[PDB]
C-alpha cells in the first residue's frame, strides 16, 4: 500500500527517474553486469565491490499514476525509460540458481514489487502475481553478489536517486 | 496527456486533484460531496482539490477539501487491475462556480466510435516527461471491446474499455490517472492504465464506470 | 498550544506548517529555502506553507512550497526520542514579506527563567480535543535541567530542554509539533513530546537547538 | 514509518479520537473485559462473541503530533484520554501467559506498536524498547478469545473509528 520513497524523502517516480539501489550491509558495492555461464556477454545482475554507485533503475508501472507504491508489480530495468534493452527478469541458471538477468523485453506488468525491509526496501519476485513473494538476495561467486532468489535473506536497499 | 491542448478554466469544472503534499492523481466531481478516483490512487488523509486549472499557482477561486471517506471498490484487485474505482467523500459540500460543477452518471454505457473528453495533469511526451502548469484535454474515441482485448490480450475485463488511437500520438499518460473520460455529458469513464503512453497500438485502458453506476448510487445513499 | 492567545498576522512570520493532504506539524524557516522542524515529523512528500495565519482558509499572502530534500537528524533515535530534528530544503526560494520572515540560530544556549515564545496550531485544550482556526502563541519560561530531569525521570537527554510551567493549565500540545522554541529573537527549540499537555509537573520538552547550529550549518553548507 | 489510518482513509489521531479494534476472521465478536485466575475484577483484555461492535481504544504517544505511526511506542487505553484507568499492559498469568490486561498506571512510553499486516493491523508488545516485538494474539478459553503473545499467530485487526 505505502508509497516507495528516496533517501532525499520523496515518492519514488514511475519510469521518469533513475534510482541508484544502494546497499545498507555492502556499502562499497554497487550494480552491475556480469557473465554466469558459458555466456560471451555479461547478462547476470551482480553487486560489484568494484563499482559504485552502480547502474541506476527505473521502476515501471502501466498504472497512470507518478508514484510507486508498494502493492504495484513493477518492470525494474537499466537503461533508459521507453525502451526494452535492459529489463530485469528471473532465471534458473547454474551455478547461482534463481539469477536475476536482464533482457531486452517488457511485458505489461513485471514480475517485482519493492517493499519495506528494516532499515530501507528490499526487491521481491513473483512467479505469478497471485502468489507469495521471493526475497530477491545475493549468491556470493568470483568476488561478486550476484542478485538471486533467497527467500528469508533479502539484500536491502536505500534508494537514492542519481539526481 | 500527450497531443492535446489547454482546456481553459471553466472548461472542465468536474474535474479535481487528489493531493497529499503533492498532486498524484486526477478524479471527478459526481455531486457536491462525493469524488470518484481510481482505486488505484488510494492515499491515506487525501485532500481534493477544486477550481484549479494551474496546479502551481494560488488562483483564488480554488477549493481545498479534505476526504472522509475513501471507499476503493470490494472486489478492488490489484494483481489484475480489474475493478480500478474508488469513491471519496468530501468533509463537506464544494460551493459550486463557474470552476466548480458536477458531472452525472451514464444512464447507459457507451458506443465504440463515440468521441470522448479526456483531461489531467499528467505528463505530455510519450518519450520523456514534461508536466504541465494547466489542465490538459484530449478528444478521443471509444474503441469496440474486440480491439481492446487485441492489443492488450488476457487483459481486458468486462469492467474495462480502450479509448485513443492506435496510430499512437494521442493518449492520456502517467498523472491522468483517476480523471475523467466524459462522453455524451456524461462520465464514462477513469483513467487508468496503459502500455507507456501514445504508442502506436496501444491505446488507454479506462475503468467502465457504466458498470458501477448501482454500486455508486447504493455506497452514497448509505455511508 | 493551551493557555495561549491568538498570535495575530506578522507577529510568528517564521512559522509555518507542515502538510500532505492536513496538517500534521509546525516548522520554522531559518532561511529562505530552508525549514527546520522535529525529526518524528517526517514523512514522504512534505508540502510547506508559509504566511499561513488561518490554516482553513487561502488567504492569499500563503505561499505553499515542497520539499525537495528531507534530512532527519543521523543520530535520531525513536526509541529513546533524542536527537529530534530535521530540514527541510524547499524546492524554490521563499519570496519574504511582512507575513513571511526567517528566524536566526543561536549563538548561544538559553538560561533558566528565559522567557520564550510557542506558537501552533494544535490542540488547545489539557483534556478533550479543540483545534483552532487561527495561529496560537504562548509566553513560557526555560525551566532548570534539574527541575526537567525530576519531572520525567530517565527521559531527558543533553539535547532537550523543559519549558512552561509547573502548575500546568500553560503547554504545547498535539498538532504543535516541529514548531518554534524562540527565545531572545533566536531558535532555541523545537516542540518535541510531553507527558499528557499542560498537566502539573509534566512540562513540555523541546529539542535543544544550540547543540544542532554547527550541524544545520554544515548540512545547508553540503546540500 | 507509514501514518496508522481507520478504516475510511483517514490517519488515526493520537489520544484524540477512540477507534473499535474490528477483528478481520473472527467477525462478530468485540473487545471485552474479563476475569483471568481467582480475581474478582475483570481486568484481562478479551474479544467477546457477546460483545459487539466492543469496547473502543485511544492510541496514546508523548509525541506533539496529532496523528500515529507504526514506528512510534504507545499507550492503548480504554475510557478517555487523559486518564490513566484501563491502560493496556502485558502480565504473565495462568492459565493465559503473557496476556493482555488492564491497569491504573500510564507510563510515559507505553510497549506497543500498530503494525501493517495483511489486509490491516496487528498490535506488536516490546518487553524493552530497543528489541524485536511479540505479535499479540488469541488464546481461546471459555467461549472467548484471550488476548495474548502468540508471536507469529497476530490478531488482524481494522481500525474503525468510533465516529
Ligand atoms: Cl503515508
Ligand atoms: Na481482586
Amino acid at each position: 500500500s505505502s508509497v516507495v520513497v528516496d533517501t532525499n524523502g520523496q515518492p519514488v517516480s514511475n519510469g521518469a527517474d533513475a534510482y541508484y539501489l544502494v546497499p545498507v550491509s555492502h556499502g562499497h558495492a554497487g550494480l552491475a553486469l556480469a557473465k554466469i555461464g558459458n555466456e560471451a556477454e555479461p547478462r547476470a545482475v551482480v553487486l560489484d565491490p568494484h563499482h559504485r554507485p552502480g547502474l541506476p533503475v527505473r521502476f515501471e508501472s502501466p498504472l497512470r499514476i507518478n508514484i510507486i507504491k508498494e502493492s504495484y508489480f513493477l518492470n525494474i530495468k537499466f537503461g533508459p525509460s521507453s525502451s526494452d534493452s535492459g529489463v530485469w527478469d528471473v532465471i534458473q541458471q547454474d551455478p547461482i540458481g534463481l539469477a536475476v538477468k536482464v533482457t531486452d523485453t517488457k511485458s505489461l506488468l513485471g514480475p517485482f514489487k519493492v517493499e519495506k525491509e528494516g532499515e530501507g526496501y528490499k526487491i521481491v519476485y513473483y512467479p505469478e502475481r497471485g502468489q507469495t513473494g521471493l526475497d530477491i538476495g545475493l549468491v556470493h561467486r568470483n568476488d561478486k553478489y550476484y542478485l538471486a532468489v533467497k527467500d528469508g535473506e533479502p539484500c536491502v536497499f536505500k534508494i537514492r536517486k542519481a539526481t | 496527456i500527450v497531443g492535446g491542448y489547454t482546456c481553459g478554466a471553466n472548461t472542465v469544472p468536474y474535474q479535481v486533484s487528489l493531493n497529499s503534499g503533492y498532486h498524484f492523481c486526477g478524479g471527478s466531481l459526481i455531486n457536491s460531496q462525493w469524488v470518484v478516483s481510481a482505486a488505484h490512487c488510494y492515499k491515506s488523509g487525501i485532500q481534493v482539490r477544486l477550481g484549479e486549472d494551474n496546479i502551481n499557482v494560488v488562483e483564488g477561486n480554488e477549493q481545498f477539501i479534505s476526504a472522509s471517506k475513501s471507499i476503493v471498490h470490494p472486489s478492488y484487485n490489484s494483481n489484475t487491475l480489474n475493478n480500478d474505482i474508488m469513491l471519496i467523500k468530501l468533509k463537506s459540500a464544494a460551493s459550486l462556480n463557474s470552476r466548480v460543477a458536477s458531472i452525472s452518471l451514464p444512464t447507459s454505457c457507451a458506443s465504440a466510435g463515440t468521441q470522448c473528453l479526456i483531461s489531467g495533469w499528467g505528463n505530455t511526451k510519450s518519450s520523456g516527461t514534461s508536466y504541465p502548469d494547466v489542465l490538459k484535454c484530449l478528444k478521443a474515441p471509444i474503441l469496440s471491446d474486440s480491439s481492446c482485448k487485441s492489443a492488450y490480450p488476457g487483459q481486458i475485463t468486462s469492467n474495462m474499455f480502450c479509448a485513443g488511437y492506435l496510430e499512437g500520438g494521442k493518449d492520456s499518460c502517467q498523472g491522468d490517472s483517476g480523471g475523467p473520460v466524459v462522453c455524451s455529458g456524461k462520465l464514462q469513464g477513469i483513467v487508468s492504465w496503459g502500455s507507456g503512453c501514445a504508442q502506436k497500438n496501444k491505446p488507454g485502458v479506462y475503468t467502465k464506470v457504466c458498470n458501477y453506476v448501482s454500486w455508486i448510487k447504493q455506497t452514497i445513499a448509505s455511508n
